[PDB]
RNA sequence: GGACGCGACCGAAAUGGUGAAGGACGGGUCCAGUGCGAAACACGCACUGUUGAGUAGAGUGUGAGCUCCGUAACUGGUCGCGUC
């Protein structure tokens, strides 16, 4: 039996000067070889705990780390704004070595509602034979947002995709551009092209429409 | 002082092979455990091979074993990992990183290299189209206008996005890509501007995607009524 | 009575051979674990193990002690005989 290490939660918000706990539970005896790991966006991880519970050289002391049996605990005795991150528990007590699945750690603030924009096909793009329509969330917190496509008030499904922006190193907010792909004949065949945004900081959703071939 | 530099990385098609090294530097790799460990874009850290020093004994996770071969030259002081019979699961940024000294930092991973991207895929190599996300002709949400420019159509990843050459930062959002079921990457860069300075700010996304010796700049404009 | 002498029997340090004993005789025997050597395995060292664990072999110890069968120094004992 391979050993499995399940990390919790898989997210969690938190306010700088927090005290937070992220867990990892081995689903066998694994002795003391765990360690903890750092990760930001687009960078390589950090060694921040090893054996455990002990603190890695030049890693702050507000970080530390647990055993109790087969469960291990990294703690963060009141998070600064560089600790946000996601962490990553990793046994090493046999091979093959186990990775936990990783633990967002993301800042939280105000529920802010987005701006929303629509964005028709380019006649560019339209002389290849795919329009392309894209709708922006801008600005907007929490993450949870719904967005859905209507095309003459139909609404549409399986022809979209989303991309959510990291959390906002000034504003701590998230964007989010969703994409509705059409063949050229079947964006030709209709009118009303509308994005319905459903979030958290509306009262109501909001629809942005546009007409085709009008301004 | 203690670096580690992965190389080799790149486009391969299932099936198809590729070698990656790991260039050490500041320590030498014959008293240390060498690893390669691997994340797939979106998730989450996975552990691919290792190497122990002095008996040379090589371990793998079963999801390569049979498929990856780990080594060393010491003499190079660089570490590699062959892969061969490669899928497309096997697309992840692949690190390599040192196991510690027992006695400073047990059996962590106290350095990592910065990583190297394989992209296992039978599409082949494309540079995007760059269409312009133009501005609304009426006037605002939230007091503002938004423009931008959709990025579609490109392989492999990576592309870049700026706007006019680096001066313009504030205000943009460069999306993470998704891949089409086409196979094709696809993503939109936009920035939110004032709505009064639409007609006389001029705004271009500078698009660079290298694999594909495509560099393109796109002038954003509002067009007619 | 004792001195000297001879012999026999007993004792006996030592010693040749023998064969039972398994962790309460040990080991550089074997196994698991922990730490250390730039060292997870393999290699070396150290520590730890409550049926660690087969009594002569998973041993290429002419091991210690002991059982049994002998040999035996003797500068120990006893008895007989000789002389005084
Ligand atoms: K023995
Ligand atoms: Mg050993």
């Amino acid at each position: 039996s391979d050993i499995q290490m399940t990390q919790s939660p898989s997210s969690l918000s938190a306010s700088v000067g927090d005290r937070v706990t992220i867990t990892c539970r081995a689903s066998q005896s694994v002795s003391s070889a765990v360690a903890w790991y750092q990760q930001k966006p687009g960078k390589a991880p950090k060694l921040l705990i090893y054996s455990a519970s002990s603190l890695y050289s030049g890693v702050p002391s507000r970080f530390s780390g647990s055993r109790s049996g087969t469960d291990f605990t990294l703690t963060i005795s009141s998070l600064q704004p560089e600790d946000f991150a996601t962490y990553y528990c990793q046994q090493s007590y046999s091979f093959p070595s186990t990775f936990g699945q990783g633990t967002k750690v993301e800042i939280k603030r105000t529920v802010a509602a987005p701006s929303v924009f629509i964005f028709p096909p380019s006649d560019e793009q339209l002389k290849s034979g795919t329009a392309s329509v894209v709708c922006l969330l801008n600005n907007f917190y929490p993450r949870e947002a719904k967005v859905q496509w209507k095309v003459d008030n139909a609404l549409q499904s399986g022809n979209s995709q989303e991309s959510v922006t990291e959390q906002d190193s000034k504003d701590s907010t998230y964007s989010l551009s969703s994409t509705l792909t059409l063949s050229k004949a079947d964006y030709e065949k209709h009118k009303v092209y509308a994005c319905e945004v459903t979030h958290q900081g509306l009262s109501s959703p909001v629809t942005k429409s546009f007409n085709r071939g009008e301004c | 002082e203690v670096q580690l530099v992965e190389s080799g990385g790149g486009l391969v098609q299932p099936g198809g092979s590729l070698r990656l090294s790991c260039a050490a530097s500041g320590f030498y790799i014959s008293y240390s455990s060498i690893h390669w460990v691997r994340q797939a874009p979106g998730k989450g850290l996975e552990w691919v091979a290792s190497i122990s020093p002095y008996s040379g004994s090589t371990y793998y996770a079963d999801s390569v074993k049979g498929r990856f071969t780990i080594s060393a030259d010491t003499s190079k002081n660089t570490a590699y990992l062959q892969m061969n019979s490669l899928r497309a699961e096997d697309t992840a940024v692949y690190y390599c990183a040192r196991q510690g000294y027992r006695r400073r930092s047990g059996r962590g991973f106290d350095y990592w290299g910065q990583g190297t991207l394989v992209t296992v895929s039978s599409a082949s190599t494309k540079g995007p189209s760059v269409f312009p996300l133009a501005p609304s002709s009426k006037s605002t949400s939230g007091g503002t206008a938004a423009l931008g420019c959709l990025v579609k159509d490109y392989f492999p990843e990576p592309v870049t996005v700026s706007w006019n050459s680096g001066a313009l930062t504030s205000g943009v959002h460069t999306f993470p890509a998704v891949l089409q079921s086409s196979g094709l990457y696809s993503l939109s860069s936009v920035v939110t501007v004032p709505s009064s300075s639409l007609g006389t700010q001029t705004y271009i996304c500078n698009v660079n995607h290298k694999p594909s010796n495509t560099k393109v700049d796109k002038k954003v404009e509002p067009k007619s009524c």
